[PDB]
């Protein structure tokens, strides 16, 4: 059905324009090498001269939905597009005797407009269907022509003069044309120039020239205008046009080193085996040398030995007490020391806390938890990304579900630019939504729920659509309690 | 679904423990020294369930009931590496036995158990005997039971927890203990089976007539309990044969996995009654209290499920007729929106010293009744804050105890709505 | 669906594969979206031994649809005078009436089947019947200036 | 030309022994695969060593019941490739059955089923043996129900159900996993005989005069009736002769694809007319579920007689029924009964407790007050589904809370169903 699109028979080309229709809106926004009808233009201009009314209608709206699929990043092809389409557009597609095969071309026409920085290429372009044989069709591209101004305007225009002149040029012959819709469409869009620039103007160039009867018509219409003489605001904007001090850290306070308050009595405490030496020991260098301070200092300290044993008791030690003590002292370094952390810090005690998630009592929990979140807010997405993920594939329940809540946690979080092609989309579809199926799909409702705020905390981040694929696969049951989470979710 | 870890901890877990490997061992042919006498198949048809010897881990941090174990009858079968113990004791004190003194050990036992996991061909799961009053038992108990089921998920956590009571321990933290314990036991065992001392000293004293009941003499019905519960488990049958299938017949809410026991006939230390029971009898010792190893009445609650196991030679015609007839002539006390929730099955094999027995595993709301027993004295105990410097000063919080107060409260509640339902 | 097969069958009027649904048991009065059974849609195209076919394995004469339209409503109509004879001689509703009011006599005469309209008259059409404009048979040959049928209504 | 058997769970599996013992006792065929003696191959394929294996996969997810095929009377019949095991059963849950253990095994059942499926030429379908009930028979069998319309979608599949009867039943759930594995298996099914075990369980202690049956009991009846059914595919009668034509004569509508079979007659080991047999199939007692089809509409009927009968006295006992009977029928059937004779006895097991009768039918009716065993399952999962109860051993297997309702709607929906034609 891909190349039928050029096929014999009307009815299987009435298919592919179908197909096409739906691969526009189906299709990835970042997008497939498939959706390649920008880089040969050639094939839709083909399309849109169907030799088929039924068909040729199917092919333009196919070319409307691709046309606004292409409001995505980056497309700044958009000038070979409206030099190969709008041509065809206008002078079969604005022609056409169809309601809706007219309605869509003009739609079409709009989405190339809003494409350009401004109307003049655009303009250009349709001006001489002004001088076709067929009434209807200068009866409608004048029409087209008067409502790409009265929606965008003239702005961003390089010579408006020299534009200005090429649009007056026929309005004297287009007011005599024998056809009285010629006429009436084209003193709607004298309106439009008027409602933008005039009176005075098209006075001294337009009016003089028609008829009597004519330019009271005009002065009537002007009347009935109200508002200011160029439009305050546009009803409609261009691409661009669309989108269209500094504040102070606390963070300059001095620093302070603490390697000086360390005691004698500190390593043989830790590794004693007695755990309330280990716990004194933590607990004081905690209470009385981590606690009161505010900033570590950043310049030539190397807490990479004293982290690698706070890391030491918060996977092995037997003593829980020990463990919340510690990722309560990782959090303070993390926080009182931010963008330390960059590698070796942050990884040295990344994989001991993903693994002691397995702890359940809610103290521990929240303090490794807590520090967890400290590594991430200045290491996000280092080494968390990938290793989180693995620790959901872990085979202790409770670590999958606090390693899932942890990626949700960091993805409600997730504002790293950019604009596209992060660490998120490279493993996106390959790591990241494999993974997060597997705890939607878990043996264990708890868990499966976790997994459905984290899937829905994805789509949020990166287009419900996008994902619809896997969505599909999924059941329609579990699906709207993943949509339930989406609704209510934010980042 | 065939083998099953046994794991005796504290000073009643080890109890109890070994007075289970006695009854069993011999009800299966097996002597002190590790060798088959018996003389039928149906004894070694699944022994490969509870040996290899037992397939059993004995704990402490008393380092006195180790020789207390070996020192006995079947003291000498149990595999020497088996047995891990600590160097104090916890002293009642359930924070030493979950978070400090406990806490160290719990890694040597769990390499144990892992060992004995690695060389089986399918597990079943696991089987915890304790006292909840203590500090050991309870307290390194349940933070056992916590540390398997992460490391086990894929498998059944069943438990023998005993209840305290003043008429056996005057201590005054067991309702602190008890109270942390069970605050674990809802959220981390499958199974749970409620063997109250309250109740193992008013049979002792009223319905046998011993003036100053023993442990021995306790632990006499608790041991004989527990061969008839793992009647099923242990030799060919139908009905409740595995752990899970048992726990999905009898658990319909996860929470509410407390089961009442009890059996029958009450018999004492080496008597023997000359006549024994008819099945209309042993059927007619369910609804009497006066044969629940926990303390509560089944007449004040509703039976959710139930679990009869029948052993010995007899009419199994008889014996549906008698348990259908039980059912339907007592209507109103098993609920309504259960159907068929009741369960008989019989092994031919009769238990030690009797021709006929019958044991009576009840998931009934009564149990609330002892759970507000425990609660009350907790509260009291607790709106003093008497002793909490114990506690407190092994690193545990006082709110701990306000949460394990209101979660025993909620499982009281939820026994509560249940008993008050309608099918309607 | 063996009575969605049977439709598509007796509209686009394969003799022979009627045969083959209905000896596979298909729904003889099997209804569509709008309430046609399969003995609306024979009736409706002409085929002749497949109206008779349906009719003898028991198929609703007097079967309405969504619009009140019997199976004579549209033979009537589209102007089949073998099968309108077929489906009166096995008890068809000379006066039915549908949701517009009209009888079979008011499709015939509109539609220019004098010798329909005569067959349905000689089975006790009602001449005076109307529909909900008021019109009778009879008005319409007077307004479609018919005096062909004018003349065979007054007969 | 051939049928491939499926066993699934103990009762499947214990059943197809009892099947299969009582196929080649009437094929004679011997327990090490020999024959001193076509129609009969549509079930057995054929050595190169003049050996007949048949065309069958036992499926269990645990050993204990198909270790005893693998060591019995019929251990050399089958191929060891066709007994199939797992370790850690499903627990009476139908969430383990189809989620959690299920995944696990079905890979490997549904490629020794394609080893057995390459083998035939000409492939019609499949007969399913399970339990309801049963956690393996009811989360396993739909699993598998649904991938075969996948592997082999353009081909038939039949079920014979275990419906389940306290008598003999083993768990609390057996409502649960029953009303689960229906609305899963529903599109996958397009004909399904139930088993009533009460049925089964009262005909085995009035007709055959046992107090308490076995297992062994209940499946050797069983086994006589799915002979009953299979013979017309086994010998080439007129009749049924193969998998499509149990839905053209049976089958009236997709979803009501559920058969009432009667059987007579049954007598104990310690002959009747063609008139009185006939006559016992529209008697409840013989019935294989528990239903009054007085108080229902027949969508169709057809007697399979085997054994000594002259088409005439079939004729005269149908007339009998006919006219001296009210058997009510739905005004768009043909209404006609159909028959078919296959002149060969009603084989019994040497020992059975069944005795050798001169002739025999199965009479099979799909009629409307089937829809009572509906009723009654829908009405035990309702009160225990009021209050959650066991639900979270399902929820807790990969099972969504959700598929219970979506479930119990589907069986409140084909309730209506089977109202709507009887009206
Ligand atoms: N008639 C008959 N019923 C049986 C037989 N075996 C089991 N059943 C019934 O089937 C129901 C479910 O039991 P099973 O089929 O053994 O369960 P399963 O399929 O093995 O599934 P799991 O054991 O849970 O893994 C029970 O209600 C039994 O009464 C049998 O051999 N014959
Ligand atoms: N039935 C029974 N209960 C006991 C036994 N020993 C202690 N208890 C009870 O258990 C509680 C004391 O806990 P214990 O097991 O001795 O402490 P632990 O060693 O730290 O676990 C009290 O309620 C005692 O009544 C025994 O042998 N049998
Ligand atoms: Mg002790
Ligand atoms: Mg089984």
């Amino acid at each position: 059905l891909e190349q039928r699109a050029s096929h014999k028979v009307w009815k299987a080309r009435l298919n592919a324009y179908q197909e096409l229709n739906n691969l526009f809106t189906k299709s990835s926004v970042i997008p497939n090498d498939v959706a390649n009808y920008w880089l040969d233009p050639e094939l839709f201009a083909s399309y849109i001269v169907d030799s088929n009314v039924v068909a040729q209608e199917n092919a333009i709206i196919a070319l409307h939905t691709l046309l606004e699929y292409i409001s995505q990043v980056p497309n700044v092809s958009t000038s070979k597009l409206r030099l190969q389409w709008i041509p065809p557009l206008v002078e079969k597609g604005l022609s056409s005797s169809r309601a809706a095969t007219k309605a869509k071309a003009t739609d079409c026409i709009m989405l190339l407009t809003q494409s350009d920085t401004s109307i003049q290429q655009t303009v250009n372009l349709m001006l001489p269907s002004l001088s076709n044989k067929l009434p209807r069709l200068v009866s409608s591209c004048v029409k087209c022509l008067a409502t790409i101004i009265e929606e965008f305007g003239f702005i961003n225009v390089s010579d408006i003069n020299i534009l200005l002149s090429e649009i007056l040029e026929p309005l004297p012959k287009l007011s005599s044309h024998a056809d009285r819709n010629v006429r009436s469409e084209t003193m709607n869009l004298i309106l439009q120039i008027y409602k933008w620039f005039g009176k005075e103007l098209l006075q001294e160039l337009l009016l003089e020239k028609l008829k009597p009867i004519q330019q009271r018509d005009l002065s009537r219409m002007f009347e009935k205008y109200e508002g200011t003489i160029p439009p305050k605001q546009q009803p409609r904007l261009f691409q661009w046009a669309v989108p269209a001090n500094a504040v102070d850290p606390f963070e300059l306070l001095p620093p302070s080193v603490i390697l000086d308050k360390f005691p004698a009595d500190f390593q043989t405490r830790i590794s004693s085996t007695k755990w309330k030496d280990r716990v004194e020991a933590l607990e004081e260098i905690h209470n009385n040398v981590l606690k009161p301070v505010k900033k570590l200092a950043h310049k030539n300290q190397d807490y990479s030995d004293y982290l690698r044993v706070l890391a030491n008791v918060i996977q092995k030690d037997a003593n829980v007490q020990a463990v919340t003590i510690a990722a309560n002292s990782v959090q303070l370094l993390c926080n009182s020391l931010r963008s330390n952390f960059t590698r070796s810090y942050g990884a040295i005690v990344l994989v001991p806390l993903l693994e002691r998630t397995k702890e359940k009592k809610p103290s521990v929990n929240e303090a490794i938890c807590s520090a967890l979140d400290a590594v991430a807010t200045y290491c996000g997405f280092d080494d968390c990304l990938e290793e989180t993920l693995n620790y959901m594939k872990h085979k202790t329940p409770q670590v999958r579900i606090e390693c899932t809540k942890f990626l949700t946690r960091m993805l409600q979080g997730w504002k790293s630019d950019g604009p596209l092609q992060n660490q998120l989309l490279f493993k996106l579809l390959p790591e990241v939504t494999t993974a997060v199926l597997k705890i939607v799909n878990d043996t264990q409702p708890t868990t499966r729920n976790t997994g459905f705020e984290c899937f829905a905390t994805l789509m949020k981040l990166v287009g419900e659509r996008e994902l619809a694929d896997p969505l599909e696969k999924l059941d329609n049951l579990k699906k709207k309690k993943i949509y339930e989470y989406y609704e209510k979710v934010e980042v | 679904m065939r083998e099953i870890v046994h794991i005796q901890a504290g000073q009643c877990g080890n109890q109890i423990g070994a007075k289970f490997w006695e009854v069993i061992s011999d009800e299966h042919g097996i002597d002190p020294t590790g060798s088959y006498h018996g003389d039928s198949d149906l004894q070694l048809e699944r022994i490969n369930v509870y040996y290899n010897v037992p397939r059993a881990i004995l704990v402490d941090l008393e380092p006195g009931t180790m020789d207390s174990v070996r020192s006995g009858p079947f003291g000498q079968i149990f595999r020497p590496d088996n047995f891990v113990f600590g160097q104090s004791g916890a002293g009642n004190n359930w924070a030493k036995g979950h978070y400090t003194e406990g806490a160290e050990l719990v890694d040597s036992v769990l390499d144990v158990v892992r060992k004995e996991s690695e060389s089986c061909d399918c597990l079943q799961g696991f089987q915890l005997t304790h006292s909840l009053g203590g500090g050991t038992g309870s307290g390194m108990g349940t933070l056992l039971i916590s540390k398997i089921r992460e490391e086990y998920p894929d498998r059944i956590m069943n438990t023998f927890s005993v209840v305290p009571s003043p008429k056996v321990s005057d201590t005054v933290v067991e309702p602190y203990n008890a109270t942390l314990s069970v605050h674990q036991l809802v959220e981390n065992t499958d199974e749970t089976y409620c063997i109250d001392n309250e109740a193992l000293y008013d049979i002792c004293f009223r319905t046998l007539k011993l003036t100053t009941p023993t442990y021995g003499d306790l632990n006499h019905l608790v041991s004989a309990t527990m061969s008839g519960v793992t009647t099923c488990l242990r030799f060919p049958g139908q009905l409740n044969a595995d752990l899970r299938k048992l726990a999905v017949n009898m658990v319909p809410f996860p929470r509410l996995h407390f089961f009442m026991p009890g059996f029958a006939p009450l018999t004492s230390r080496g008597s023997q009654q000359y006549r024994a029971l008819t099945v209309p009898e042993l059927t007619q010792q369910m609804f009497d209290a006066k044969n629940m190893m926990a303390a509560c009445d089944p007449r004040h609650g509703r039976y959710l499920t139930v679990a009869a196991v029948f052993r010995g030679r007899m009419s199994m015609k008889e014996v549906d007729e008698q348990m259908l007839n039980v059912q339907n002539k007592n209507s109103s006390y098993f609920v309504e929106w259960i159907p068929n929730n009741v369960k008989t099955a019989v092994c031919d094999i009769p238990p030690r010293g009797l021709k006929m027995s019958a044991t009576f595993i009840g998931n009934s709301t009564a149990i609330q009744e002892l759970f507000k027993r425990i609660s009350e004295q907790f509260t009291a105990m607790f709106r003093r804050k008497a002793f909490l410097h114990w506690y407190t000063g092994e690193g545990m919080d006082e709110m701990e105890f306000t949460e394990a107060e209101s979660n025993m409260n909620d499982l009281v509640s939820e026994y509560q709505q249940y008993q008050d339902a309608t099918a309607d | 669906d063996l009575g969605k097969k049977l439709l598509e069958a007796a509209r686009a009027g394969q003799d022979d594969e009627v045969r083959i649904l209905m000896a596979n048991g298909a729904d003889v009065n099997a209804t569509d979206a709008s309430g046609l059974t399969p003995l609306h849609l024979a009736a409706t195209y002409g085929h002749l031994e497949i109206v008779e076919v349906l009719l003898k394995h028991g198929a609703d004469v007097n079967a309405i649809d969504i619009m009140g339209s019997t199976p004579l409503h549209l033979a009537a109509l589209i102007g089949h005078l073998e099968i309108v004879e077929v489906l009166l001689k096995h008890g068809a509703d000379v006066n039915a009436v549908d949701t517009w009011g009209d009888t079979p006599l008011h499709l015939a005469a509109i539609m220019g089947h004098l010798e329909i309209v005569e067959v349905l008259l000689k089975h006790g059409a009602d001449v005076n019947a109307q529909d909900k404009f008021g019109k009778t048979a009879f008005d319409i040959s007077i307004d479609n200036g018919n005096e062909d049928l004018a003349e065979i209504l007054q007969k | 030309r051939e049928c491939i058997s499926i066993h699934v769970g103990q009762a499947g599996v214990q059943i197809g022994n009892a099947c299969w013992e009582l196929y080649c006792l009437e094929h004679g065929i011997q327990p090490d695969g020999q024959m001193p003696s076509d129609s009969f191959n549509t079930f057995f394929s054929e050595t190169g060593a003049g050996k007949h294996v048949p065309r069958a996969v036992f499926v269990d997810l645990e050993p204990t019941v198909i270790d005893e095929v693998r060591t019995g009377t019929y251990r050399q019949l089958f191929h060891p490739e066709q007994l199939i095991t797992g370790k850690e059963d499903a627990a009476n849950n139908y969430a383990r059955g189809h989620y959690t253990i299920g995944k696990e095994i079905i890979d490997l059942v549904l490629d020794r089923i394609r080893k057995l499926a390459d083998q035939c030429t000409g492939l019609q379908g499949f007969s399913v043996f399970h339990s309801f009930g049963g956690g393996t028979g009811s989360g396993f069998t739909s699993l598998l129900m649904e991938r075969l319309s996948v592997d082999y979608g353009k081909k038939s599949k039949l079920e014979f159900s275990i419906y389940p009867a306290p008598q003999v039943s083993t768990a609390v759930v057996e409502p649960y996993n029953s009303i689960l594995t229906t609305h899963t298996t529903l599109e996958h099914s397009d004909c399904a005989f139930m088993v009533d075990n009460e049925a089964i369980y009262d005909i085995c202690r009035r007709n055959l005069d046992i107090e308490r049956p076995t297992y062994t009991n209940l499946n050797r009846l069983i086994g006589q009736i799915v002979s009953s059914i299979t013979a017309s595919l086994r010998f080439d009668g007129a009749l049924n002769v193969d998998l499509t034509e149990f839905q053209t004569n049976l089958v009236p509508y997709p979803r009501a694809h559920f058969p009432l079979a009667t059987y007579a007659p049954v007598i104990s080991a310690e002959q009747l007319s063609v008139a009185e047999i006939t006559n016992a199939c529209f008697e409840p007692a013989n019935q294989m579920v528990k239903c009054d089809p007085r108080h229902g509409k027949y969508m169709a009927c057809c007697l399979l007689y085997r054994g000594d009968v002259v088409p005439k006295d079939v004729n005269a006992a149908i007339a009998t029924i006919k006219t001296k009977r009210t058997i009510q029928f739905v005004d768009w059937c043909p209404t006609g009964f159909k028959v078919g004779i296959n002149y060969e006895p009603p084989t019994v097991v040497p020992g059975g407790d069944l005795a050798k009768v001169q002739r025999a039918v199965c009479m099979l009716s799909n009629t409307t007050a089937i829809a009572e065993a509906w009723a009654r399952l829908d009405h035990k999962f309702d009160l225990m589904y009021a209050k959650r109860a066991f639900v979270h051993w399902y929820v807790g297997e990969g099972m969504e809370e959700g598929e219970f309702s979506e479930a119990r709607e589907d069986m409140a929906a084909l309730e209506k169903d089977y109202e709507e034609v009887g009206v």
